[PDB]
């Protein structure tokens, strides 16, 4: 526009009112308004067009005049003060977290206020999404999904349970399962909560709560389904992150009469847990509970970690608490410790270089009392186990004549890539385990049609990035692929039945991204899973190769010709930058690989399923209904494979997804502390072009 | 904000901003390609592998030094360098800073204009200028007048200097030190029995005449003792477990830069072109020319100079004139050194050529 | 799709499909014919018994090894070992698969050209190629530097490798262990 005020980039509060004094060909001269000497200069992508009453806001955003980015930011700027969290825009709805409680928005009052009444017949809210899912389900013969993203605490957690509330309330009218999740809380945390740098307490795997409905629409059960929990993370953390939360209120909160058993020690004797970050969440009156005994250097030099929410020390008790609420026996219990406490004696276990003949690899001296404390926990034999960390046996049958059991020494770094994966094979079947059980606390009447919620971790960037945040962000471009493919085909669905008419946008694509990550013998996941097969591997063979074949593709760059300064440092065989749909995002190729390669040998895999105890044979399936066993020996596969198994995993879960319907909601955190009425505009600003809300915007271009 | 001071050694090339510590990056300036067919087949080979990466993996490369005779060889080999240089060591671009380059005395002309218009259309820096190696350790030294020695693999030079112009009329550059000492020792080792025909092999020559030989104080009397039985040998061993016992030849490879007539060349020995060289200046000036004359470059390391020099020198130059001679601690680093005090400093912040100026003007600036 | 590694030993020739496991079938490489008159008329023979059945047939044929001192006799035994090889043990057709094929290190011109191309025009592969069976021992212990020791019946070789170039001209090839033992 020329003369109407335009938004201005303003440090603190994201963008500011101002005028535009002279101009230049992308560069305009842009003068405040309410700090009119300071008179800067701006680019093109710096100003928005601004509505001309500033004594408004939108509960219909398609009503606005000048819909962009900033004039979003605006209505979630003078709505956070007329005490309305709840914003319509389009299909997306924004939820902000108010971090108190508003006066009658929640209340039972306000449910049968929404109830049965569609978009544009009553003001924005979360209970007008959770009724339109009920009705876009019997009517229209599809199952839903609520797909909820952005930063932890934003509100992913709370807007769900009160969706889940008003779909038993409002409709179900009983059936016990809203409380279910609320008894076990504490209990789905310990295992699945890590913290990150962004994140003091994130849940790091895909909770998807599925609600069934049968053919006479009435909630006939629920069931917790669980995808992509962060294998590296098992085993590897990096600087100030830490592995689980069960990890650290195991080590924290186990008794004296408990600790005995387990023979825990402090996280610096734990080679799983002394990598990262040691120190434990408590509050003022916790901090006063934790022994002597149970403090690392760490926790001896700085103490517990700060956050109002957090205390490892109790929730290991509130979580033993919820175990007796929930549906878990006392003789159980205490096999579900013995269990955790062996994978921490796992880590301990090291293997040193050969000794004269016949090659390999032996144990080190000080790592026999690390093997005989374990091979109590996890039910093997001393000397049997020794074996099978250290050799691989195959056969010389195999199609022609009968022979026998033949011995292959395993290298150095194989044993090394060989006892992580067993540690990361352990404790993924365990949580399958706590997960399965929890769902046979309410086993379901019947199924036909289902309304479930997809909570993911949004998208994480940090000041160095590694292969846990390629993973995450991974997973968001594909679930931000399947957010405008369904926001296309709503505008599609909406021209010709309101009479708008026939026009059409040019899609927003990504496949040259999905290309550039993964293909058929072509992506960065390709080249990643060829460098674990080959006789050496490297680090610097790794980078190298992904610049040297896929050097065409627009959306890869070598490190140093980075726009963020910080990243320059960084040198051409040491990292990638790749940009995706929140922006470029640069990682480093440092133990990229060394995380991927893990691989897990036949009799060593068949060792662990063939414990000496009984609740851990149990952990390895399979069920007792349609009985079948696992078989003795195997021949491929060998190296398995890491980032694959983490493709295939994601790959069941977005077509399960194409086959639901769609309700995005969106939340957004409106500052760091938490507290009631803050505002921080470098950081909602941030989280509407990190959430795929920006994308949306700029796919929407109808005017109508 | 800084500038960069980045060493076009004969060697050894050095490399570090300037000020306030030593150099960053020192390697020995050669690629090496592979010279043998491949068969493990990743295949992730670099086409050429530049130093000291290069110096790594010897023996399955075919070492080409770009430095060689006081010139750069071609500058298809040279901006390979210099990227490797910037990029997998100090790790910034050149569009960053202004820099700051060396050269030898008496350049060939327009090798240094080339070079000049090269890396400015190469690697886009905001400003460039080009320092002579030698006058540089007058900085190094903290000094004001004397003669200063650029002496490295294998160029040296012997610049006079008066509080604090320079002399043109006085200049002496010679092709002999230090690569005709390398290419020597190897022509007399070989004459102990011990063949290095291959190029990467060579290398292990230079590492011997680093480390174990010294200068001997009365050549003939020194050569006179060890004639006899008595035990000059100390034991070298090789990559392949090979011990080798050296004696004579210890003391004899470094002595080839007195007397060049061992090799029976007609130039002269440092101790004369050094002399010759303050008998080039006006006679008044001479007076402060002894007793300010201080030695640099790495190839004067060895042992037993400078006094094998000041004995030498006070034997040829008149009676009754005191003659001490300066030799600095850290001598291979002088040069780099010298360049880090001068570009960090006032006034030479408005002396760089720039890049209006440098696009303006065109190559015939350096002058 | 999946590839075929057929190792050309004088042992024992390998056969198996690409990884992950072991060799599917081994067996003395001979051929042998019947050298005895025939009297009980079922007929009931074959004109050539390959192994693993010319080495339960013990003492009524005549074994003649194809290959002697690094290098076949002649391929028309050859094939027929092919045939063995391919039909009645990897059972596979072989228009199937790409295969791969091993050779002795150090081994005589024109013998790798001339079974390339009775190979092709015999069996009718769609794609191959032959790697020495030395170089590939490096792969085995997964190192990319020293020297390979690989004996086996009749040629053994002692061959150089280094970070992982082959120096030509450091090869030495001896036609000594096994058979000779
Ligand atoms: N301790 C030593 N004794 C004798 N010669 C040495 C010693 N250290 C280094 N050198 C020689 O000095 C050379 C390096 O000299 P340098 O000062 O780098 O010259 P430039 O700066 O002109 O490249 C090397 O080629 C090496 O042979
Ligand atoms: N345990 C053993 N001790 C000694 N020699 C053996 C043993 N097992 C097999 N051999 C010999 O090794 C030979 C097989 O070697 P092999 O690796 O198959 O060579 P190639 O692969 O070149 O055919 C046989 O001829 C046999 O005589
Ligand atoms: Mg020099
Ligand atoms: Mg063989």
């Amino acid at each position: 526009e020329d003369g109407k005020p335009v938004w201005a980039p303003h440090p603190t509060d994201g963008f500011q009112v101002g005028n535009i004094v002279d101009i230049g060909p992308d560069s305009l001269t842009i003068e405040p308004l309410n700090q009119k000497g300071k008179t800067f200069l701006a680019l093109i992508n710096q100003v928005f067009p601004a509505e001309e009453d500033s004594k408004k806001d939108v509960e219909d955003n398609c009503s606005l005049m000048y819909l962009n980015e900033a004039t979003l930011l605006h209505n979630i700027k003078v709505r956070y003060s007329k005490d309305r969290i709840y914003t319509y825009v389009a299909n997306i709805l924004i939820a902000v977290n108010p971090y108190f409680d508003i006066p009658k928005i929640y209340s039972s009052e306000t449910i049968k206020s929404y109830q049965g009444k569609s978009l544009g017949t009553m003001p924005p809210h979360v209970f007008a999404i959770a009724d339109k899912a009920f009705r876009d389900m019997k009517v229209l013969k599809l199952s839903q999904s609520i797909i909820v993203s952005g930063e932890s605490g934003a509100g992913k957690t709370e807007n769900t349970k009160f969706v889940l509330r008003y779909l038993t309330e409002s409709y179900g009218t009983g059936q016990d399962i809203d409380d279910r999740i609320v008894e076990a809380n504490p209990l789905l945390e310990a295992f699945g909560n890590a913290k990150t740098v962004r994140n003091n307490n994130s849940s790091r795997f895909g909770k998807f709560v599925e609600i069934h409905f049968n053919e006479k629409s009435s909630v006939v059960g629920g069931f917790v389904s669980h995808y992509l929990l962060e294998k590296s993370r098992i085993c590897v953390q990096g600087k100030e992150e830490r592995n689980y939360h069960i990890f650290y209120r195991l080590c924290a909160g186990a008794s004296e009469d408990i600790r005995e058993r387990l023979h825990l020690s402090s996280p610096d004797n734990f080679r799983y847990l002394n990598r990262g970050c040691t120190r434990y969440f408590a509050n003022k009156e916790t901090d006063k509970q934790i022994l002597q005994n149970r403090k690392s250097p760490e926790y001896l030099k700085a103490g517990s970690l700060k956050d109002p929410l957090l205390d490892d020390h109790g929730d290991f008790i509130r979580m033993c608490t919820a175990m007796k609420k929930i549906g878990l026996d006392d003789e159980e219990k205490l096999d579900l410790f013995r269990v955790v406490a062996g994978v921490l004696h796992l880590g301990n276990i090291d293997f040193e270089e050969a000794g004269s003949t016949s090659g390999g690899c032996n144990l080190k001296n000080k790592s026999t009392q690390a093997l005989e404390y374990c091979a109590e926990l996890l039910g093997l034999d001393q000397d049997d186990l020794r074996v099978s960390l250290t050799t691989r046996v195959m056969l010389t049958t195999a199609g022609g004549a009968k022979g026998t059991v033949i011995k292959v020494p395993l290298k150095v770094e194989q044993a090394n890539n060989a006892r992580d994966a067993l540690a990361k094979t352990v404790y993924s079947h365990l949580f399958d385990h706590v997960v399965n059980r929890v769902n046979q606390c309410f086993p379901f009447e019947t199924s036909s049609y289902f309304i479930g919620v997809l909570d993911i971790a949004g998208f994480e960037y940090f000041e160095h990035n590694s292969f846990e945040q390629f993973c995450i962000n991974y997973c968001n471009e594909k679930l931000q692929q399947f957010f405008n493919e369904r926001i296309l085909k709503e505008e599609q669905e909406l021209y010709q039945k309101e009479g708008l008419g026939v026009n059409e946008v040019h899609y927003v694509d990504n496949q040259d991204c999905i290309d550039l990550i993964e293909a058929r013998l072509v992506g960065i996941l390709d080249i990643l899973d060829e460098e674990n097969r080959l006789p050496q591997p490297s680090d610097q063979h790794f980078t190298s190769a992904v610049h040297q074949k896929h050097k065409d593709h627009f959306r890869l760059s070598i490190p140093r010709k980075s726009k963020l300064a910080i990243h320059r440092n960084i040198r051409d065989d040491e990292g990638f930058i790749i940009r995706h749909f929140a922006g470029a995002v640069c990682y480093e190729t440092t133990q990229f690989v060394e995380k991927n390669n893990d691989a897990l040998h036949m009799s060593l895999e068949s060792l662990i399923c063939e414990s000496r105890d009984k609740f851990i044979r149990e952990l390895f399936e399979s069920s007792t209904n349609n009985n079948k066993d696992t078989k003795q020996k195997a021949g491929k596969l060998s190296f398995i494979s890491v980032g694959n198994k983490f493709k295939t995993q994601l790959n069941l879960l977005l077509d399960k997804l194409r086959s639901t319907g769609a309700s995005f909601i969106r939340c957004i955190k409106p500052n760091l502390k938490m507290t009631s009425h803050h505002f921080e505009g470098a950081q909602i600003l941030s989280q509407l072009q990190c959430s795929g809300m920006v994308s949306v915007l700029d796919l929407m271009q109808g005017g109508f | 904000t800084t500038a960069l001071v980045c060493d076009n050694g004969s060697g050894l090339v050095k490399a570090g901003f300037a000020g306030d510590d030593a150099p960053r990056a020192v390697f020995p300036s050669i690629v090496g390609r592979p010279r043998h067919q491949g068969v493990m087949v990743g295949m992730g080979q670099k086409d050429s592998y530049v130093g000291d990466e290069a110096q790594s993996k010897r023996g399955i490369l075919t070492l080409k030094y770009p430095i060689e005779h006081g010139i750069i060889t071609n500058w298809d080999d040279m901006e390979k360098i210099w990227h490797h240089t910037f990029y997998n060591e100090l790790r910034v671009a050149p569009e960053e800073h202004p820099t700051l380059l060396t050269e030898a005395p008496l350049n060939p002309k327009a090798n240094r204009e080339k070079m000049t218009q090269i890396m400015f259309e190469t690697f886009n820096v905001p400003a460039m200028y080009v320092a002579i190696q030698a006058v540089l350790s007058l900085y190094a030294s903290g000094r004001t007048t004397g003669i200063v020695l650029d002496s490295g693999d294998g160029v040296t030079h012997n610049v006079p200097i008066y509080e604090g112009y320079a002399l043109p009329h006085a200049i002496m550059r010679l092709d002999l030190a230090g690569r005709d000492l390398t290419d020597y020792l190897m022509k007399i080792l070989t004459e102990r029995g011990y063949s290095f025909v291959t190029t990467a092999e060579r290398e292990i020559v230079r590492d011997i005449k680093e480390k174990l030989c010294y200068v001997a104080l009365d050549f003939e009397n020194e050569m006179a003792t060890a004639a006899s039985s008595s035990s000059l040998e100390k034991s070298y061993e090789l990559p392949d477990g090979q011990v080798i016992t050296i004696g004579n030849e210890r003391f004899r490879c470094p002595e080839t830069l007195f007397q060049p007539s061992f090799i029976g060349m007609e130039s002269a020995g440092i101790h004369e072109t050094t002399y010759n060289s303050i008998m080039k200046c006006d006679i008044d000036i001479r007076k402060d020319l002894y007793a300010n004359n201080v030695m640099s470059g790495g190839t004067t390391m060895y042992p037993g100079i400078a006094d094998r020099m000041q004995k030498e020198i006070t034997a040829l130059a008149p009676s009754t004139m005191k003659i001490k001679i300066i030799a600095p601690p850290e001598r291979k680093y002088s040069v780099w050194i010298g360049g880090s005090i001068l570009a960090s400093l006032s006034t030479f912040q408005q002396m760089w050529i720039t890049k209006q100026e440098y696009d303006e003007a065109g190559p015939s600036i350096v002058h």
